[PDB]
């Protein structure tokens, strides 16, 4: 059976330090196929941490498409690594961004890993 | 050996690589049979001089 | 040979390429070929004359 | 440290229309390592939609190996995306298919994404 | 918009036989971007299966950095495929290892799939 598949795959890794604002983390080409979005929290967040992180798109108004991460104290163990449950095809050049607000903490950072396949396709026979 | 591949990205990029094959060992001989000698499992020509890192 | 003929055209090449220091392999283009199949038809007519005398 | 690794990897994306039936979606070679299978519903499923989609294998009797997805109305956000929890080694040339049944929606769609590694193997020394 | 991405990706598939002991499963180089770590159980853990399996690192005291797994017989449907919630970056050459203890069941087997990117990067612009 013939098929058209994506053979090229990139991992983009970006860091940000959890100070209030917006960071332009990852650049997605037009046609890219995002197959994994994951955020790791490096650093021990303080108790009573009223901080919020959100991974989304630069153009969208509420930057929360892929990921949300609030209350980094309710369950630190499970609030250390969070993977997006969504896959995404880029219809235009996009920018995956972090929207962090209410940073009542410091010495804490986030690492975003975006595994995406490139638009180019090849035809395979099996 | 040098390996110069001027064919990356259809010949738009390029790759230069360096490779070596070498055998390196501290001289430490063993007896061919089981006979025990002053040499049979010792650093042939090496003494260690250890001090603090300061 | 009046076999069914098949002409082919080459579609125009579109789609964004690659920007800057990006590999050609990040956005391949597709050479697209279109074709048509032209089949023959048979058709005819005929006149039947009257008796030679007339 | 020597080991054998798969170094070639493909992403196959296939969209189908959630009408009743079985769709030949993805063609896996013998010895392929299936490491991700995700399905996204694309549309706005009406209420009272007892439609059920199921991603499985063509040759097997029950096409529910990878994913089951029922009741696309209870939560229109958790069921928009559903990833499979199972990895798979293809002992033969396989065909990943999606069985749709009880299709009482309209204009709703399903995009299947399969990330699989090829059988080819190289040696690596770390 | 420039960035540096990892482009080279490997999958390592190791297989161990659920006996009391450790198993040097996957060899990670320094700089490896671990993006998936999954354990498939193969076989039927019988009733009274008090077998515990933990995927972690070799140079750590509790070799359970990625996965812990226990009471296989409680639900053979979910405990049959277990993926790790944590990605990882290798600072040095690591050895992903499975620690199996209290193995009381026979002919049960484990497969460890580790998808990781190589430390190498290339500079891309979209």
């Amino acid at each position: 059976m013939k098929q058209k598949v994506h053979s090229v795959s990139y991992l983009a890794k970006a860091e940000f330090k959890f100070n209030n604002g917006v960071y332009n983390l990852v650049a997605l080409p037009s046609g890219a196929e995002v197959v994994k979005v994951s955020l790791e929290v490096v650093g021990n967040p303080i108790a009573t941490s009223t901080t919020s992180v959100s991974v989304g798109f630069e153009d969208e108004t509420t930057k929360n498409y892929f990921l949300t991460l609030d209350n980094l104290a309710v369950d630190d163990a499970s609030k250390k690594h969070t993977t997006s449950a969504k896959d995404y095809t880029a219809t235009s050049n996009k920018v995956v961004v972090a929207e962090v607000k209410n940073a009542n903490d410091n010495n804490v950072k986030g690492v975003l890993r975006v595994l995406y396949f490139l638009p180019s396709v090849i035809e395979v026979e099996y | 050996r040098f390996y110069i591949d001027e064919t990356v990205d259809a010949g738009r990029k390029s790759l230069v690589g360096v490779d070596c094959l070498l055998g390196v060992s501290k001289a430490r001989y063993q007896s061919t049979d089981g006979v025990v000698t002053p040499y049979d499992n010792q650093d042939y020509a090496v003494i260690g001089l250890v001090s603090d890192m300061e | 040979s009046q076999q069914p003929f098949r002409p082919r055209i080459k579609a125009q090449l579109s789609g964004s390429g690659v920007s800057g220091n990006t590999d050609f392999e990040a956005n391949y283009d597709n050479l697209e070929i279109l074709s048509q199949t032209i089949y023959p038809d048979a058709f005819g007519n005929s006149l039947r004359s009257k008796i030679k005398a007339y």
